[PDB]
């Protein structure tokens, strides 16, 4: 014997039943897994940004440090000015008004 | 006037002629560095007797390639791949006066003495591509300081102006 | 099981053609090339596991070529280059290619992640220290009097 | 266990990574508090199509 194999396991009514349901099932616990594994992605994300802030800080406060008080101060006011638009953006351009079409006669 | 059967002249041509030689050679970092020198130069005009002696009709083929593979590969070694890039023009006129050196011995002269195409082929595409794209970051950074530096002059003499 | 179709360049040592006349004959070729190439390689593939061979590749191919070669060389064979072509299975090699890209493809947008957090971090700094000055240089720049700042 | 592993995190990461992770998470909530997006402007209007005799 080369070689035997199992072909067909059925029946043909059956057997579309077999794959359809399979499918399904399978899909669902793809559902499953992939849900859970994203959840980690997000956990992850939000640990890596944690982290950035938290090194971003300290250069900061190093660049800071190295570039003085002024250094500080004004920092502080870009912050400030960052601040206040998210505390209110929003704004609107004014424009003198504009025509329509119309007919031109020409003389004689 | 000549006698025709005692004695033959043999006409060398005093013109300048490119010879490119390619040459594979390891940088001080060991990498591999293909680099093809391209080299213009000709014959001394009263030297002739004495390159037709001692090395012959073919002077150029048997002198030049080992004379120049062997300078080449020297130089080479001292530098590092980043260098070559950098530096290409350095390394040029080392090989260039290092080579006129040697050449002169054998009473060659040459004109000029260039590297090119420093490869591989491959690799003329990655490295400028590579060189390419951090440019283009690097400058759009750039942007961003100068950028800064206006709105903050802006910044000042509009405070002077309201002043 | 691995299957491996390897690929070998060579050309005969000049010097040794009557030994290699007296002890292959002219068909040296085909009677010695397979059976070292199927011997080393089945060798050297065994000391190492599947998932090597993938990431490993080119380590296989240079320890095959160097065994190749010593045993090439008593034959008086010189192989210019030697190297693995098409490692696979049927389906396997599709699913393995597949996986390859997903996972590279991954790991890039996790740098692409990455580096722009990078960015934004200078970006905030560069601001920091650029109103710093400017608020440095607005200061001075005062020294026109108070009407200036007012 | 977000929670727990950011706590452990910082504790690695050493109190610097503690303070900016707090701001980022300040900016975070800052930002969605008060979220709006607004344009700057370029002023500009139609012309004219004028026939000149020849």
């Amino acid at each position: 014997l080369d070689d035997v194999s199992l072909t067909h396991l059925t029946f043909g009514k059956e057997f579309t039943e077999a794959v359809e349901a399979k499918q399904v099932a399978q899909q669902e616990a793809e559902r499953a897994r992939f849900v859970v594994e994203k959840a980690e992605q997000q956990k992850k994300a939000a640990i890596i940004s944690a982290e950035g802030d938290s090194k971003a800080a300290e250069l900061i406060a190093n660049s800071l440090a190295t570039a003085g008080d002024g250094l500080i101060e004004l920092r502080k006011l870009e912050a400030a000015e960052d601040i206040a638009y998210q505390l209110s953006r929003s704004r609107n351009i004014t424009y003198l008004p504009a025509g329509q079409s119309v007919l031109l006669q020409l003389p004689q | 006037f000549l006698i025709p059967w005692v004695q033959k002249p043999i006409i060398f041509d005093c013109r300048s002629r490119p010879r490119n030689v390619p040459v594979i050679t390891g940088s001080k970092d060991l990498q591999n560095v293909n680099i093809t020198l391209r080299i213009l130069f000709r014959p001394v005009a009263s030297q002739l007797p004495r390159i037709f002696t001692s090395i012959g009709e073919d002077y150029d083929e048997r002198v030049l390639p080992s004379i120049t593979t062997e300078i080449l590969k020297s130089v080479v070694a001292r530098f590092d791949a980043g260098e070559l890039i950098t530096q290409r023009e350095l390394v040029s006129r080392q090989v260039s006066d290092d080579l006129t050196e040697r050449a002169a011995t054998f009473g060659l002269i040459l004109d000029d003495v260039s590297l090119t195409h420093l490869t591989f082929g491959k690799e003329f595409t990655e490295a400028v591509e590579a060189k390419q794209v951090a440019q283009q970051e690097a400058e759009r950074a750039r942007f961003v300081v100068e950028k800064a530096e206006q709105q903050k002059k802006a910044a000042i003499i509009s405070a002077e102006g309201d002043s | 099981m691995v299957n491996i179709s390897l690929r070998v360049l060579s050309r005969p040592n000049a010097q040794e053609l009557p030994s290699m006349y007296q002890r292959l004959g002219l068909d040296y070729e085909e009677r010695v090339l397979p059976s070292i190439v199927n011997e080393v390689l089945k060798s050297v593939v065994a000391k190492f596991n599947a998932s090597q061979l993938i990431t490993q590749r080119a380590q296989v191919s240079l320890l095959i070529r160097r065994e190749l070669t010593e045993r090439a060389k008593d034959f008086s064979l010189i192989l210019d280059d030697v190297a693995i072509t098409e490692l696979s299975f049927s389906r396997e090699y599709t699913a393995a290619v597949e996986a390859k890209q997903v996972a590279q493809q991954e790991a890039q947008r996790a740098q692409f992640l990455v580096e722009k957090a990078k960015q934004e971090q200078r970006q905030k700094i560069v601001q920091a220290e650029g109103e710093a000055e400017a608020a440095k240089m607005l200061g001075e720049a005062l020294s026109k009097n108070p009407g200036y700042i007012k």
